Parts: structure tokens; C-alpha cells; sequence
């Protein structure tokens, strides 16, 4: 049962239900992440309604592995005053909005660069790889580099992917099914 | 272990000289089940003890939960597994992990207040 | 829950009371990051294990223990607060730079708060409902 | 699919309706009374598009009501196991996609979509992807599905759709 | 061509084109959503049922 | 036992004739404009709306013509009454797409002359 390899390891139960797992940090990524999550979980709204604390917060929460509430009760030197309880539970749950966010980048960055071979293979991909994977800093201009890239490779990706599994069945000589015509 | 096995069951048979043979059971008396086999080759019946049978099922199959943990939840089979059967409730739409051997506060007309 | 029930059922067969903190990774399976973890918010009715003050802190609140005149120490110091003004923030900071290493004043201040009155509860005291929140 | 059939049904006409109107008054009685119904035996009757003929309308003994029984022919939807049909997603959730094909609203179980597809829980809105993001189904995409199963409910019914074969997918 | 049998609905298809390519265009994309972001007025009637 | 895949279909349904998207979407709208004309106080179904609304999106031909071309040239070959209509509906591409959607299409005919037939349709949208 699932229940026994869980309750087996060092970490919080709750941390094993989260879909992101916990994964540790380089100080630069994270000093990124800081950045991007207190210019986004810190700002104004639409509607009518520090850094450095972010810093170690997150670096607990990525290197030694504490909870919030540890974080805030044990921890509070290098939290507060500008980091309440209920910070540190929006600076967790942006970790992983953060996650997903650069995980999606590095997806379609690999997406891009199998387009660029496909084409050297057979407009191009010269500078916007670089250019538009790198500058994304929130998920809605994510979709904007998607959906662009999709104008134009989008009637190639189910070529390029059905040639793909037809050389990995021509490699052999997982679910390899073909993709539609999205015309 | 008294069997839940009721006529209109699809059933295949898991021990003995026949295993895999696919039958729909016809009658049930005590431990004793009459089934019909599924083979364009064989039209008669055939009576096996209850507990050489197995209910089965494909997916697509259209199937109510008649014990344990969600008896009385009714959904269509998603998934079949050597194991269980996962089937998504029709009504309260979640997945829903079932054993293939199982498939008063208010009145009808009664006010309810919900919220205040 | 999977680390909860796994403890408790642990605790029930072996029909004992925690009698401290450190039973927790001596009886049962726990790992040091979940003890590192809950072992501050486990009560236990050895006297510092009923109250907030982590294991890891217990050093420090030995030696304010022994600075406030360690068990015989710690009990009388329990009854009542021999001084509470006696301890020096800019003492402690100094200190800390070679035996810590951290600006812990905020731990010390509620090692002292704790070391008043263990567990105290911080919820606002009762209060019979409003006019307003009756109707 | 859509069909064009014939069909049948008997309505009656309570006497009040009797007089010069009357046979206009059942060509109208009957499209307000099957179109938009739906059977397991015909599927989903979207549209009366003509009246083939009235019956001669018999009398009932006893009770006033004469009951015309009615031939026409409607436009009726019926899905089928192993049908391959174009749909519209329109919510995504951690458990399957769920998507309409014109009235009968239908479901993709997470477990009848190919093994690549993960669920994202916080993309706006929440959607499905690969692991190479090739492929990212969200609201109102269309997505080819195929039907492997279906429950026939009271004036209603429900599907159960797959991705499994090798050119369903999205669009 | 027989998709576009006359220069009229020729040149509605390049607009189409162009309007598609505009459209995607993260940039302008980017731009708009500042503009809808800070500049976006909110309109409401209703239907004939709310009327009621 | 009914399976569309191998050509199994209830003996009161056999009996029935396919429809296009297209054609479908032309009698609806025939159906509401008739609605306006003719007005009474009478009221169009949610099933009739996202239904007309769902074949617009997927009707591959709008031109009247194109919907009867389509369909004449198509019940030249020897196709049944429902294949007649889904590869109406899915316009596929390739021939061994085609085959994939519609399993009964296998050795029906071959691969070149399907491919005729699917690039014909294809010409035809609009």
C-alpha cells in the first residue's frame, strides 16, 4: 500500500501529498525565486482590497526541509516583521506555482529546440528561442509563447511526433500512438 | 464466503477444469449457480459450486457497487484491473476503486433550509 | 494522518505515556526532519518536555536555568520567576556570535515568557457573546 | 451521429382544443412535445423537421380525450460504443476532461487518456500536457474522442469517451 | 484557387493571415494585456429573463 | 453487441439515413429563421441551442452546394450510409488516418484511391 512507502520517509506527511515535490535549491534559482514571488504574490491587485525574508523562507522550505508553522514559530528572526504566518503559507504555496512555472519553461524550451532539428532535418527558429523562452516571468505570457509558437509549427508538431515514434519503433528493428490532423 | 451473485451476472470461471470460460449465471440456489456459456459452441447449461466463479467485466460496462465502502453508488467502469474495477460515479463524478466480486433523515418531498 | 496513526497505534500497543520528547525517536520510527519538526508542538503533562521550548533550545534554557541563581534549578525556577529583568539581550547576542551562531534575542525572549508559565495558551480569553452576534 | 428517421407517437387532445384550428393545434402539440426529449432507444430528438401524417383520431370511451396518433420525421442525435466524434472540452479537472458532443455531454476518464498526459492544477485554466508539453488540451478545445460506453438516463444521456486509438487527440 | 476562387476572398484570406499572425505575436499580446490591464471598462444588461 | 468500429447497428436504426454536420446545421437554421418569421410566443431548447451552436463549430462546409457535391460524389464509391457521414464530419487527412478513425474502411479499398477520395473531400471545405 502507497500509505506504507509514504508514512516510511523523513519527510512531512504533507509534503509527500503536494504535486511538487520538494526539491533542494542552488542560491541562485532561489534568489530568483524570491524575486519573482514577491513581484507576484506581493503586488496590487485589480480589484479593490522583504525579499531577503522570502530568501530564507524559502530556503528552509527547499534546503532544510521545515514547515510553515516551524518556520514562524522557531524561525522568526529571520522571517519577520515583514513575514507573518500567513505569508509564509502564500510564499509555500507560490513555490509552487514558481515550480510548474519553470518546469513549463524548460518543457517548451526542449519543445523548440527538437522544432529547430526537425527543420534543419527537412519561417525559422533563430533568435525567439532564446529570447522568448527566457524572458517569460508569469504563466499567462507562458501561453502567449505556446500559442505563437503553435501559429506557425503547430501544423508540424503531429508530423515531427509521429516521425518520432516511427524511428523509435525503426530503432527497436511505451504508448506510441499517432496524433490527429489539427487542421 | 456466501457469494453475491445474482441472475444477469456476467461471470467467468476462475477454478477448476473450465477456468476461463465466460457464462451469464441463469439461477442461483445456496452455493449452487447455473450459468449459460458464452461460446457460439456450447448452448447448454452448466452448474457450478459459487465459489469456482468470478464476476467480470469490460469496460464501457454500465455497473452498481452492491457492498462494502460504496454500496448503493452506481457509475460506468473506467478501468479494469486483474485486482479491482475503477468506475467513475455517475452522480457524485469521482473515481472510485471497487472489488469486481461487489457490482432516514429526510422523505422524499421534504424542506430543506441549506442555507441560512 | 499516515505518520499520526502510526504513532498513536504504536503508543497504544506498547501501553505507555510518552514519558519525553526524545521517546518519540527512542520507541517509535520517526526520522529526525518530522521529529525536528513536531517535537516543539508535542505537550507532555525531565519537566521542559511539557512546554514550547524546543529540544534543540533545551541547552539554552539549561544554561538560563543555571544563570537565573540542572534539574533542582529548573523545578524551583518553575514555582516562581527569581528575576525576570535578570537576563541581558546584548549579552546573550554577544554570546551567541561563538555559541549559536544567530541574532536568536526573539528565542530568548520566549525561552523566559515559556520558562514563566509553561504552555501558556495564547487564545484570547472567553467572552460571553455580543448583542450583535447573538442576534 | 445525426440521423434523419421516422418516428412515431400518439398525443392527446383534450376536447377544448376540438373546433377549426384544430389539426395545427396537434402539429404544434407534438414539436413541443418530443423535440428536445431523449431516449435510450433513439438518442436525443433535436429537431421535428416535417410531419409525415395524423392518424384518425380515436375517441377514447370513458374519459372526453381523442388520441391522434402522429408520424413525423426529426433530426435525432445517437452516439454508439466505438464512435469517433469531434467534442468540445469544456472543463478540466484532476479527474478526467469533461467535454460535449453537441447536446449529450460525455466524459474522459484520466484512465482513458494516453500515459503522457499529466494534469496541471494551476494553469490558467487548469489543463492537460505531456511531459514535452507537445500537446496541451484546456477548455473549449476540440478533441476527437471515441466513445466506448454510455448510461441512458430520464430525458438525458451520458458517454464515456477514450484517447487510446492512434489519431484521436486534440483537434 | 478553389479555396479562395476570386482576389476578393483571396485577399480576405491574407487578412486573415496577417490578423492571425498580429493576434499570436507575443509582444502584442503583451501589450494589450497592459492595456486591458490598466485601461478596461466593464458593460452589463439583461437578458430577458433578468428583466424580470 | 452493438460496436461501430465493425459496422453493428440496432435493426431500428439501420433503417435510418446519416446527416452532415453541414446538413444539419442548414435544417436547424432553416428551423430558427422559420422560429423568427412566423413568430408566436414560442420557446427554442437548451438540447436545440448547443446543438446548433456545436454543429457550427464543426460544420466543414458551409456553401449548400458543397454539402450535396460532397455527399453525391462520396455515394459514388461504395462507402456505407455511416462512413458517408463521419468522413464528412472528421475530414481526415491520410488514408491510414482515415482507416485508424474508421476501422471498416481496412481492405475495403486501397490506399492510393482512398487517399483520392479523402483529398476530394478535403478540396471541398470551406
Amino acid at each position: 500500500d502507497q500509505d506504507n512507502e509514504i508514512r516510511a520517509t523523513d519527510l512531512p506527511e504533507r509534503f509527500q501529498l503536494r504535486s511538487i515535490p520538494v526539491k533542494g535549491a542552488e542560491d541562485d534559482e532561489l534568489e530568483e525565486e524570491a524575486d519573482w514571488i514577491y513581484r507576484n504574490a506581493f503586488a496590487t491587485p485589480t480589484i479593490s482590497l522583504t525579499i531577503q525574508k522570502i530568501k530564507e523562507a524559502l530556503g528552509f522550505m527547499r534546503n532544510q526541509h521545515f514547515e510553515v508553522p516551524f518556520i514562524a514559530f522557531y524561525r522568526k528572526e529571520y522571517v519577520e516583521p515583514e513575514l507573518h504566518i500567513n505569508d509564509l503559507w502564500r510564499v509555500w504555496q507560490w513555490d509552487e506555482k514558481w515550480t510548474q512555472l519553470r518546469i513549463r519553461k524548460e518543457n517548451l524550451t526542449r519543445l523548440f529546440e527538437k522544432m529547430q532539428a526537425y527543420q534543419y532535418e527537412q519561417r525559422a527558429l533563430d533568435t525567439t528561442d532564446m529570447e522568448r523562452l527566457k524572458d517569460v516571468q508569469s504563466m499567462d505570457e507562458l501561453k502567449d509563447v505556446y500559442n505563437h509558437f503553435l501559429l506557425y509549427y503547430g501544423r508540424d508538431i503531429p508530423k515531427m511526433q509521429n516521425a518520432a515514434k516511427a524511428s523509435r519503433k525503426k530503432l527497436k528493428r511505451g504508448p506510441e500512438l499517432k496524433q490527429a490532423s489539427r487542421r | 464466503r456466501e457469494h453475491n451473485f445474482q441472475p444477469g451476472d456476467n461471470v467467468e470461471v476462475c477454478e477448476g477444469e473450465l477456468i476461463n470460460l465466460q457464462g451469464k449465471i441463469l439461477s442461483v440456489d445456496g452455493n449452487k449457480i447455473t450459468i449459460m456459456p458464452k461460446h457460439e459452441d456450447l448452448k447448454d447449461m452448466l452448474e457450478f459450486p459459487a465459489q469456482e466463479l468470478r464476476k467480470y467485466f469490460k469496460m464501457g460496462d454500465h455497473v452498481k457497487v452492491i457492498a462494502g465502502r460504496f454500496e448503493g453508488d452506481t457509475g460506468l467502469i473506467v478501468r479494469v484491473e486483474e485486482n479491482f474495477v475503477i468506475l467513475f460515479s455517475d452522480l457524485t463524478m469521482h473515481e472510485l476503486k471497487v472489488l469486481p466480486r461487489d457490482l432516514g433523515q429526510h422523505e422524499w418531498g421534504e424542506l430543506v433550509q441549506l442555507d441560512p | 494522518p499516515r505518520k499520526g496513526t502510526h504513532l498513536l497505534k504504536i503508543l497504544k500497543q506498547n501501553n505507555t505515556r510518552l514519558e519525553s520528547r526524545t521517546q518519540l525517536v527512542t520507541m517509535c520510527h520517526m526520522g529526525p526532519k518530522v521529529f525536528m519538526n513536531c517535537a516543539g508542538f508535542l505537550k507532555i503533562d525531565e519537566v521542559l518536555d511539557g512546554s514550547r521550548v524546543h529540544p534543540e533550545t533545551y541547552e539554552w534554557a539549561r544554561k538560563m536555568a543555571v544563570d537565573a541563581l540542572p534539574a533542582g534549578a529548573l523545578e524551583e525556577i518553575l514555582e516562581n520567576p527569581e528575576r525576570l529583568k535578570d537576563l541581558d539581550l546584548d549579552a546573550f547576542a554577544e554570546e551567541l556570535e561563538r555559541q549559536g551562531y544567530g541574532d536568536k534575542h526573539i528565542t530568548l525572549y520566549d525561552i523566559r515568557a515559556e520558562l514563566s508559565c509553561r504552555y501558556k495558551d495564547l487564545r484570547t480569553a472567553y467572552r460571553s457573546p455580543n448583542t450583535e452576534e447573538i442576534f | 451521429m445525426f440521423y434523419h428517421i421516422s418516428l412515431e407517437h400518439e398525443i392527446l387532445l383534450h376536447p377544448r382544443y376540438f373546433g377549426p384550428n384544430l389539426l395545427n393545434t396537434v402539429k404544434q402539440k407534438l414539436f413541443t412535445e418530443v423535440e428536445g426529449t431523449c431516449t435510450g432507444k433513439y438518442g436525443f430528438v433535436i429537431a421535428v423537421t416535417t410531419i409525415d401524417n395524423i392518424g384518425a383520431g380515436v375517441i377514447q370511451p370513458g374519459r372526453g380525450f381523442v388520441l391522434y396518433p402522429v408520424k413525423y420525421k426529426a433530426i435525432v442525435f445517437r452516439p454508439f460504443k466505438g464512435e469517433v466524434v469531434d467534442a468540445v472540452v469544456t472543463q478540466v479537472n484532476k479527474v478526467g476532461l469533461f467535454t460535449e458532443i453537441g447536446p449529450m455531454s460525455c466524459f474522459i476518464s484520466r484512465h482513458s487518456i494516453p500515459s503522457e498526459m499529466e494534469f496541471d492544477p494551476n494553469s490558467n485554466p487548469p489543463c492537460y500536457k505531456t511531459m514535452d508539453e507537445d500537446i496541451v488540451i484546456q477548455q473549449d478545445d476540440e478533441i476527437r474522442l471515441k466513445i466506448v460506453g454510455t448510461r441512458v438516463d430520464k430525458n438525458d444521456i451520458f458517454a464515456i469517451g477514450s484517447l487510446m486509438d492512434d489519431y484521436l487527440g486534440l483537434v | 484557387c478553389s479555396q479562395f476562387p476570386t482576389p476578393e476572398a483571396v485577399l480576405e484570406g491574407a487578412r486573415y493571415m496577417v490578423a492571425l499572425q498580429i493576434a499570436r505575436e507575443p509582444l502584442v499580446r503583451q501589450v494589450l494585456r497592459q492595456t486591458f490591464q490598466e485601461r478596461a471598462k466593464l458593460n452589463i444588461t439583461p437578458t430577458k429573463k433578468g428583466r424580470k | 453487441e452493438e460496436d461501430a468500429s465493425q459496422l453493428i447497428f440496432p435493426k431500428e436504426f439501420e433503417t435510418a439515413e446519416t446527416l452532415l454536420n453541414s446538413e444539419v446545421h442548414m435544417l436547424l437554421e432553416h428551423r430558427k429563421q422559420q422560429n423568427e418569421s412566423a413568430e408566436d410566443e414560442q420557446e427554442l431548447s437548451e438540447v436545440f441551442m448547443k446543438t446548433l451552436n456545436y454543429t457550427a463549430r464543426f460544420s466543414r462546409f458551409k456553401n449548400r452546394e458543397t454539402i450535396a457535391s460532397v455527399r453525391s460524389l462520396l455515394l459514388q464509391k461504395k462507402l456505407h450510409k455511416f462512413e458517408l457521414a463521419c468522413l464528412a464530419n472528421l475530414c481526415p487527412e491520410t488514408a491510414e488516418e482515415s482507416k485508424a478513425l474508421i476501422p471498416s474502411l481496412e481492405g475495403r479499398f486501397e490506399d492510393e484511391e482512398l487517399q483520392q477520395i479523402l483529398d476530394d473531400i478535403q478540396t471541398k471545405r470551406s
